[PDB]
């Protein structure tokens, strides 16, 4: 039904979560992500997250696709991500190789502010931090990104494009009823098939609202209102990976 | 990095200085989710996330 | 065997999209007149996009044609016009940016606007050295084997260092330039830190913030 | 510098139209209290007071 | 149902009153085919202008279609020609407003070349004129496919360049298999041939 989650129902609906931002800064949104969103090429400019930092100048990342192809048996969205400290000034995430995506792993701690910061690792390894900010949203976008199933659909010539006639997802309760974006419509993939106590859901039966939270990543939220028919998601604190997740369970 | 990181991180209200009656707090980076706020004679103390 | 060669100026535009050109030609026949006689051919040359600059589009059978010989071919050499801002080198675009010497060091973000419709602000990610340079992967001109890859856009920068510089400036930078680890400050240290911090950014006497006159 | 100028406490204001149900809404709220830091900082249009 | 050729000058895009026109242009039966936003070059204006080639009025003309972006439009209707002259009225806004105050010219146009917008003539003119926008609108499938215009279409252009491909292939004689012959044939019409120059680099 909807075509693009908004940012006002989404840090509405998110709230409880602790996934909210600071008031100036959301009305800068309101007004500077249309004005990135006709700068660059895209269509589809939403809010991604907000990484936290050793300043108060939290990391607001945004991301946004013009085409979004069915390619080697996976959905593949050509994504790009931006980034900013207030909501005004957006920049750009430039990608980063395979030794640097393999070299940025490995650095594990909170970012700082400055986006000139440079790491050393072992010879010394200098990398700058918006290699690691990119890697790390990239590790998170790819175990996190969640959407309803059947809520896109191919047409003609293999783009994956949002099914206007999704009727919603029954049992919004299961695990079964959401999949990864890169999941190709007629595969029957969902959350379900990943690792079965990653992921949390808790469903408000009454008013309709499904939250699911992601327990690997722990600052990954995202709702889903049925009888209004309106998902999104978020992500908030920094990207570190729960690697103990044997433990806590 | 070879420096430890402080147990407590500022938090702002503004991105620009000179915004005339602007909360400022601070932050615990040890126990994530707590914070502290001052405005004035106003302040607070208040946690939420995981334990 | 003559032929006669003609530059065909383009635009950075025109071959990153694809132009369609039509050119005008003078061929003269010669004749029993002492005088020749000439007429203007038009002649349609389709340049793909980001072909190589050096190209040569060659017509055959145009060119003049003397009462014997049947006229070799006339040849067009493509070539770009001045840009106000970028200047290709093979199959990527190149930006020669001046850059302040503050922007080098605490970082600040270049904007460009790439000769597609669509701006571009590309944040600075370390300290740039002198004579050093920036890569944006995927921001160049297409390449003409694959109409869909293309280069990535190289800023070139060159420092533009302050002219001036007062003694209590040059003792502000030297107390940046020699600042202890933060692990080896001492607590007068760090007070006077956050006290200079404080003035410095001070509302309404604090000169982190001015508005030109 | 920016002009010293006597402005109310704006947000506050904002928030008190707010709590009441009158006014223009604190969205709003936040930009009028930002645009009139605009006019009253102007060192050539030099205002002793906006509001 | 015909359909015509029909601009949005620079004059009516400048002050913001495209979208309008459009919608009136809607609302009186017509339906857009195809639109499309463009700013002319000095070439390309000097070339779609050649009917009134040499005139007193070109200079200014071809000045004024070329200073800023216009908008290009195909609409249809049984009778798309006569009534958008008609909607689009007279010529000229001075005696527009006079003879017909409520018509585009009168409503948008300021001036005798500022007449804010630009429509065809006849059948031949819109459909080279569209042809000249629109290289890839399909149209009149009835004067195209006629036996006589056919047979000398292909014997005029086509045909000159098929007999010498036709001649090289009898000669070669390649592989009996039907798609090696294909794209050899192919080839050779994509390397030698009258319009197109050959590329080299």
């Amino acid at each position: 039904v909807q075509l693009e989650p908004n940012i006002t129902l989404v840090l509405k609906h998110l709230a409880s979560c602790g996934a909210v931002v600071s008031a100036e800064q959301q009305a800068a949104l309101d007004h500077s992500i249309p004005i990135k969103r006709i700068e660059a090429g895209l269509r589809s400019l939403t809010l991604w997250g907000r990484l936290t930092t050793l300043n108060g100048k939290d990391y607001l990342v945004a991301e946004g696709y013009n085409v979004a192809s069915s390619k080697e048996g996976a959905a593949v969205y050509e994504t790009k991500y931006f980034y900013s400290q207030d909501g005004a000034r957006w920049s750009d995430l430039q990608p980063v190789d395979s030794e640097t995506a393999t070299r940025c792993a490995r650095i594990k701690g909170m970012l700082s502010g400055d986006p000139a910061k440079n790491y050393e690792l072992e010879l010394v390894f200098q990398i700058p931090e918006l290699a690691v900010l990119r890697c790390r949203v990239d590790a998170i976008a790819t175990a996190t990104s969640v959407i309803p199933t059947d809520s896109t659909i191919l047409n003609a010539a293999s783009q994956v494009v949002p099914n206007r006639l999704f009727a919603g997802a029954a049992y919004p309760e299961k695990l079964e009823s959401y999949q990864h974006r890169f999941s190709l419509p007629g595969s029957g993939v969902t959350l379900s098939q990943d690792l079965r106590g990653t992921w949390a859901v808790q469903y408000d039966a009454f008013k309709g609202v499904a939250q699911v939270r992601s327990l690997l990543f722990p600052g990954y939220f995202f709702y889903y209102a049925a009888n209004e028919l309106t998902w999104g998601s978020l992500y908030v604190g920094d990207g570190l990976r729960n690697n103990d997740l044997i433990f806590m369970l | 990095d070879k420096v430890p990181p402080p147990a407590w991180s500022p938090v702002f209200a503004s991105a620009s200085v000179t915004t005339r009656n602007q909360v400022a707090g601070v932050r615990s980076n040890r126990w994530p989710g707590a914070v502290c706020a001052c405005a004035g004679r106003h302040f607070t103390s208040m946690y939420v996330g995981w334990g | 065997g003559k032929n006669k060669v003609y530059p065909l100026e383009l635009t950075l535009e025109e071959i990153f999209h694809g132009c369609l050109k039509k050119v005008a030609h003078k061929r003269k026949v010669l004749l029993f007149s002492g005088e020749y006689v000439e007429e203007e051919r038009q002649l349609t040359v389709d340049v793909k996009p980001g072909l190589p600059t050096g190209t040569r589009f060659v017509f055959e059978g145009e060119g003049n044609k003397t009462p014997k010989k049947e006229p070799g071919p006339v040849v067009f050499v493509l070539k770009p016009k001045p840009h106000p801002r970028f200047v290709r080198r093979g199959s990527d675009l190149v930006h020669k940016v001046t850059l302040p010497l503050h922007h080098a060091l605490i970082g600040t973000t270049l904007d460009i606007r790439t000769l597609d419709d669509r701006d571009l602000k590309v944040p600075i990610s370390d300290i740039m050295r002198p004579g050093s340079s920036l890569t944006v992967p995927g921001e160049g001109m297409p390449l003409p084997a694959t109409p869909s890859a293309r280069g990535n856009l190289v800023i070139e920068i060159d420092l533009l260092f302050p002219t001036h510089l007062t003694e209590t400036q040059k003792m502000l930078l030297r107390s940046a330039f020699f600042l202890p680890p933060p692990t080896e400050q001492n607590e007068e240290t760090k007070k006077a830190l956050r006290d200079y911090e404080a003035a410095f950014k001070h509302d309404l006497k604090g000169w982190a913030t001015v508005f030109k006159r | 510098p920016p002009n010293e100028f006597e402005a109310e406490n704006m947000l506050g204001a904002a928030a008190v139209l707010d709590c009441l149900g009158v006014g223009l809404g604190r969205e709003l709220g936040v930009n009028i209290a930002l645009a009139a830091k605009r006019i009253g900082e102007d060192p050539k249009l030099a205002v002793r007071s906006v509001r | 149902l015909e359909k015509t050729f029909a601009l949005i000058k620079p004059d009516a895009v400048r002050a913001g009153k495209a979208q309008e026109i459009m919608q009136l242009i809607e609302l009186n039966g017509f339906t857009i085919i195809a639109k499309q936003k463009l700013q002319l070059t000095r070439a390309r204006a000097e070339e779609f202008y050649g009917e009134h080639k040499g005139k007193e009025f070109f200079p200014k003309l071809v000045n004024f279609m070329t200073s800023g972006p216009i908008w290009a439009l195909v609409l249809a209707k049984p009778g798309a020609i006569l009534a958008w002259r008609a909607l689009m009225g007279p010529t000229n806004v001075f005696k527009a407003r006079a003879e017909q105050p409520k018509c585009l010219r009168a409503l948008y146009g300021t001036d005798g070349t500022q007449n804010a917008t630009h429509g065809s003539d006849s059948p031949i003119s819109a459909a080279r004129e569209i042809k000249f926008f629109f290289p890839t609108l399909s149209g009149d499938p009835t004067i195209y496919a006629e036996p006589t215009a056919a047979a000398e279409y292909i014997t005029k252009r086509i045909q000159p360049a098929l007999a010498k491909a036709l001649a090289a292939l009898a000669r070669e004689k390649p592989s009996a298999d039907k798609f090696e012959a294909i794209t050899f044939v192919a080839g050779y019409l994509l390397q030698n041939n009258p319009n197109k120059p050959k590329v080299l680099m």
